């Protein structure tokens, strides 16, 4: 008899589940992602001055190893190191390595100033080794010379260098020492006299002891070169007191400005941009979190130990 | 739910309605009809919207590596940043849980609310000359066709005009 | 509170009342009767649990000691984790607090629609056959004899059966 | 809103009214009046007074330098505390931004739920004799004085001496 | 006149007070706590294959202390160190001693391998101290030997020893420096001679210089016999190149898998399970917060700075 | 026809805007704000017994350096740190530098006791320097002396001093090694024989070579004083076993009770309280957040990346 107007709301056939406060299983008409599971495989690059080091290990680029020929000055806003890359082609460590590395990574660029050190006669600069072949030839690292007696066995001469910075900013000084595989060999270069490197700034002092003594070849070297290194202040100056196995700097570095440090395999995109890496690629979402890595660097989605968190975007699905 | 309307008294919802979130059924001697409401709907999609441009954001910090992918880290500063980043992992979990679940209730109850909000609306404007049926409907105790129910759609309906002949058809 | 039922216009709770949260008394001429209402009570219980279940609960993390018990470790790193640790206590102390509040507010103003929905539930059964006391009560306008009010409760009443009695009673 | 009587079924609130939060305007043969009420006004802020008192706090937790002004601290060290500091500093930013946002939500939606129960309470009390308008006004179907006016906002209306008068005006 | 029927809900004499986001007292039905008070002073170690080192300290089953013979090798996914434990019955420091430590207490086992070294007749391998008492008689740390010339006061010879990992996983090789009191027990062990220990691997290279000078007595000591350690990659030698004061080790270690780490003064109880551990014992609790200690090792509740949280379980109380 | 009743709430013509959970501009009747922009470039120190160390280093209380002649001992609840704050007036660094200074910058006073040392005729205890003028004549550090050979050129006798803890708490002791600036330089103060000097507790044993190497002048010094230190224990002894280049100690240091340590350039107001402080002064609010510093010390309110956060203090404003 009576006309009747009811009310109501919409309803679909395939509904979605997502957690409430109350409710662990609540149906409702419609729900998106908040948590990234998809990677991908590439670093995006576009908008980005970047340098892939590739074969370069970054402590290589401040020695001049041969792998970095192409990496020894320039700018970047990124810079991406690859597994296995070479630091030192004739064997030995660096004092510090981690935080040296870590120095470089966090810089936007590397300038490089001559030293301006000159030696007697009696001193061969040019001092080569099989170890760092550069041109087909044997060579050695390009911002640091090998110091020997010109005579086989000939006593090495008490030569003093001292460095200023001219400068108005910080400059990276690296240094090597060497360290004979025989008493035959330390005597032919370096001569009989005990040896003695005396390292002396304002900031920093160290001696230094070739130790000589038979270890395994490692690229086909018995011989180690041990490397050092320290900040020097601007105005400020740095003495080198040696008498033989000092290998000196031909120039010092100085790192430029911030730029993003990647540790990476993926190969480059110059097409897609991202502000998120991590070890496996890019991560470009614009969703608030990721469960793929902990370990990542840019602005980044924030690392949970979800699987899935499902946002509703619709009512209750209640259906007939 | 908080507000009963959805799965409440209005017993389902309908798979019919396809062109909005909540609307209108009506029937008389001259047949049946179905109309959503935009005005509601919107609210409550203008509402889902607002959360989604909260909710679907990074921070804006630049973070660097502080662990080596290619090399050892001493042992104990090793320990200490697990132990922090694990802490930290375990704060953005249980946000993230938090942040969805909380809103997920909101977004439920809100779409609750607009439902309630639009039946209280229609109550008001019928005022004597209507009776709820329980279900969501009203039972219409004058002849109402289809220019009557669009006015009471378009919040136009005029209780005055039908009053006398509404409240005797009801007290019989 | 949000919803007005409860600390509203119900004025208190029932002691007597032991085998349910919600629930009716009624008084008529054959004398009185008290009975829980089950699936509002078991509405409200459902909800709690949901939350017990998500809140009763730690992570899966396995934590291992940065400090050591029983030796000095390294002054700086001892004040670095010192402040990290204070900062995530902070922190969860925070989120501890915040949880609790936020979830005690919803917990009672859910109860309190549980309520209220009810309420709304028995009102629009009763249709024209009643009249709301104020207190939660409502004075029925017909002799509604405990196999009636079992019909109320039960969600079974037709108003149709004493509409005619009830608007005589009413206009008087 | 949520309850629909603030920016909902009232149209607009009143600069006029400086006395208090929510309150009456009343006309009959003897003029008009305007009135707050205390106690739904003193319920809204004491609800907001507890908030503050709970957000305007710091902790207590004493905390030491980590970080030296005027001197380089160790780089290693140096990156783990400025990776640590910027994500305990996205974590607090995350929670202030998402306190205040829900506290915001629940301070409006508790503002317009008191204005409601106000609007129920008044319904209850006027039973028969009154009638919605539907922007939160009851046309009184009898002669309504200013003490006849003051008892409804006093809570001390009684129906019953009015009900006869009224039920005969609003069925004429 | 008119039959009524009154809707209403339950309530309670004695109430329980909670904090809601606007009222610091508000009365409810039921609550339950959140936060865990109480603890229990016993470990509970059900279901864990755990080894208590008790009187034995973990770096004193790498060397062999008296305390440690019992722990000399095994397998556990649990190791429990005590207050006052003894790592050295002589005494002494390790070099990185906390660095090693932990590496031990994250380990769920250690295996001991023979080194093989052999000594010429003119060297007695079998030098023992009053320090180390085994057997009701004088002894020595039982993967280490101490061993001098029939003749005291004699120069050490430069002698040369190299171990080889034959294992396809890393080793831990320990080793010693004596540091003398006196110039008169320095001449009387090692001979008159300045005194030079070298060791290198592939990964690792250093030299030490025994320090001797006066200083107060340890267990009725005034020498020290500090400790150091590397790891030995497999298939890699080590070579150890001393004129005296070098404490040679009899076996290497290897640390097996994973293991918890716990530090504490509580008895152990194999009735009870737990994954929660602290100094005071150990955390059963279902709860999501504790306030007994912020050092917690496990999977823990988190530590919170609260006596208590209680959460609403029911309505608001209304009493009559 | 009809008296009416019309219920409704208050509004504002100039309402404030808010952000929810929904909506980005949302208007209320008022609202406060939660984040502190408002800094006070002063220390708030009143109701503290606090100390402005000025020109004066906290190590520098230690060894007492010209400069910290006035902070030598006392008592603080606060201590006030300042920008080029003088520590050493000769040359040199403290290993573990920063490790001490925030251990000084935790403590609450400092007060002195006499390690009562004596020396030989054949030593001069009276060394003093240019670097360090005091009284308007050469000088040394207070807490220490400078040990040279009193025949310039004459070897330095082997001597032994052993300072023993008489106190129930832990004593800080220090000490300085002097490193030649020429190997002439080191012949004429400690002789022509190899130097070291040894220091040993129960708890720290160490060896130190003086390292003799030419370097730049810093105020006029080739020369480097660089110091070392450790707690000596209570009713424990440490023993210095040297043959010329140790700077010994006259006093060692016991650091008492708990303080705040403050690294600011702001001036000191002690009318106004606070219990926030950071590099540009005091935080006085009641407001649970902050977005002047991240680096902050005290009871502090959060750092966060926010200009404002508005808090809802009123209903919607729907006006007329
Ligand atoms: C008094 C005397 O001249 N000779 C005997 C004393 O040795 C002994 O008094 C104690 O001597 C202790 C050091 O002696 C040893 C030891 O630890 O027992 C002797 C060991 O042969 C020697 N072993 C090895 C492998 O080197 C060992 C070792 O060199 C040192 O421990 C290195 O520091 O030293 C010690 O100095 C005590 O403080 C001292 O009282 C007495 C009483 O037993 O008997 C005397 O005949
Ligand atoms: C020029 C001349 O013939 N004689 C005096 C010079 O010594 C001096 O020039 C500087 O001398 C420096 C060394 O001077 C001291 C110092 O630091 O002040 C003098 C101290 O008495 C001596 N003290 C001790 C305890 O040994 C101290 C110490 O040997 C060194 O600091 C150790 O490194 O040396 C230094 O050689 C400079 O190179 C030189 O400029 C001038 C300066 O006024 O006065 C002449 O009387
Ligand atoms: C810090 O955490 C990571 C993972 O929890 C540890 O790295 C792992 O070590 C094991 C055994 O060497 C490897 O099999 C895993 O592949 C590694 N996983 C990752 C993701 O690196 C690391 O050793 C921990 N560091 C310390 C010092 O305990
Ligand atoms: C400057 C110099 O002398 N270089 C020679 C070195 C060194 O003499 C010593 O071997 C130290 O390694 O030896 C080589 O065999 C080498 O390493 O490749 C040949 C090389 O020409
Ligand atoms: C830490 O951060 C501050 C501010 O960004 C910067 O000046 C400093 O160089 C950083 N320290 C290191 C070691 O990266
Ligand atoms: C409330 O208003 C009434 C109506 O005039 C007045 O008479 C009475 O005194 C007031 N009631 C109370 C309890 O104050
Ligand atoms: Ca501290
Ligand atoms: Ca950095």
């Amino acid at each position: 008899d009576p006309d009747k107007i009811c009310l109501g709301h919409h309803a679909v056939a395939n509904g979605t589940i997502v957690k409430t406060l109350t409710n662990e299983q609540e149906e409702v008409t419609n729900a998106t992602e908040t948590v990234e599971s998809t990677s991908l495989n590439r670093l995006c690059m576009k908008g980005r001055n970047h340098k892939d080091l590739g074969n370069c290990h970054p402590i290589g680029m401040l020695i001049g190893t041969p792998a970095c020929d192409l990496h020894l000055t320039g700018t970047w806003d990124t810079l991406i190191e690859r597994k296995n890359a070479i630091a030192y082609c004739y064997p030995g460590a660096t004092v510090n390595e981690e935080a040296l590395r870590q120095k470089i990574m966090e810089s936007g660029g590397i300038s490089k100033i001559n030293t301006g050190f000159t030696y007697g006669s009696s001193i061969n600069s040019a001092g080569t080794t099989k170890a760092c072949m550069r041109n087909g030839g044997n060579s050695f690292y390009a911002e640091l010379k090998w110091l020997v007696s010109k005579n086989k066995g000939q006593n090495f001469p008490q030569t003093t260098n001292t460095y200023r910075n001219a400068d108005t900013a910080e400059h990276l000084i690296m240094w090597g020492i060497h360290h004979p595989s025989s008493t035959q060999e330390k005597n032919d270069l370096y001569g009989t006299q005990s040896l003695s490197i005396s390292v002396g700034s304002s900031t920093y002092k160290n001696n230094f002891v070739p130790v000589v003594g038979a270890r395994p070849q490692v690229n086909g070297q018995s011989g180690r070169i041990d490397f050092h290194w320290t900040l020097v202040q601007p105005g400020d100056k740095i003495t080198f007191s040696h008498n033989g196995g000092l290998i000196a700097p031909s120039r010092v570095s100085k790192l430029i400005g911030r730029g993003l440090g990647i540790q990476s395999e993926a190969p480059i995109d110059n097409s897609c941009e991202s502000k998120c890496f991590w070890r496996g690629g890019s991560i470009n979402t614009r969703l608030p979190f990721q469960n793929l890595s902990p370990r990542t660097v840019g602005q980044c989605p924030k690392y949970v130990n979800k699987k899935s968190l499902m946002l509703a975007t619709g009512m209750r699905n209640v259906p007939e | 739910g908080l507000f009963g309307a959805i799965a409440g008294f209005i017993e389902n919802g309908w798979e019919g309605m396809v062109d909005g979130w909540y609307g209108f059924r009506h029937q008389n001697a001259q047949g049946t009809g179905q109309a959503a409401d935009y005005k509601s709907t919107q609210a409550a999609i203008d509402q889902i919207t607002g959360k989604l441009n909260r909710i679907i954001k990074k921070t804006n910090t630049e973070f660097e590596s502080i662990e080596s992918e290619f090399s050892e880290i001493d042992h104990q500063i090793g320990n200490v940043i697990n132990w922090t980043k694990d802490s930290i992992t375990d704060i953005w979990t249980y946000q993230a849980e938090l942040l969805v679940a909380m809103e997920n209730q909101h977004t439920i109850d809100m779409a609750d609310s607009e439902m309630l909000n639009l039946y209280e609306r229609v109550r008001k404007q019928l005022r004597q000359n209507a009776e709820e049926d329980g279900k969501g409907c009203f039972e219409i105790y004058h002849a109402c066709d289809d220019s009557c129910m669009e006015s009471i759609r378009n919040n136009t309906y005029d209780h005055s005009q039908y009053r006398e002949e509404a409240l005797l058809n009801r007290l019989n």
